[PDB]
């Protein structure tokens, strides 16, 4: 009952307070990334040979 | 004479492959030498439009 709490403590007061939880946090992260057994590969395609028709 | 008469030691050639030196390859006639029907069909479409399809 959040109107329970508004004549206990104030509107304004919790009012003010729940801006201060609830403002966005900006932050950079520094760091890095690592994985068990994943997959991996790679494809080529080769120099032509001048020969056929 | 020496020790074990006989019993001599041997070289022996086994497997072999080839570099196909890609420079150079012909490709000669192809043939089959027998037949076996395993299974045809035959159909066909047509252009009810004035538009290539």
């Amino acid at each position: 009952d959040w109107n329970w709490t508004i004549q206990q403590n104030g509107l304004s007061t919790m009012q003010n307070n729940l801006a201060r939880v609830l403002r966005p946090v900006r932050a950079g992260i520094t760091g890095d990334f690592s994985a068990e057994s994943q997959f991996a590969g790679n494809i080529e395609i080769g120099a032509p040979v001048p020969l056929a028709a | 004479d020496g020790y074990r008469c006989g019993d001599k030691t041997a070289i022996k050639v086994s497997n072999f492959a080839y570099n196909l030196d890609p420079d150079s390859f012909k490709h000669g006639d192809v043939t089959q030498s027998d037949r076996q029907l395993v299974k045809t069909v035959v159909g066909w479409a047509v252009n009810d439009s004035d538009t290539p399809q």
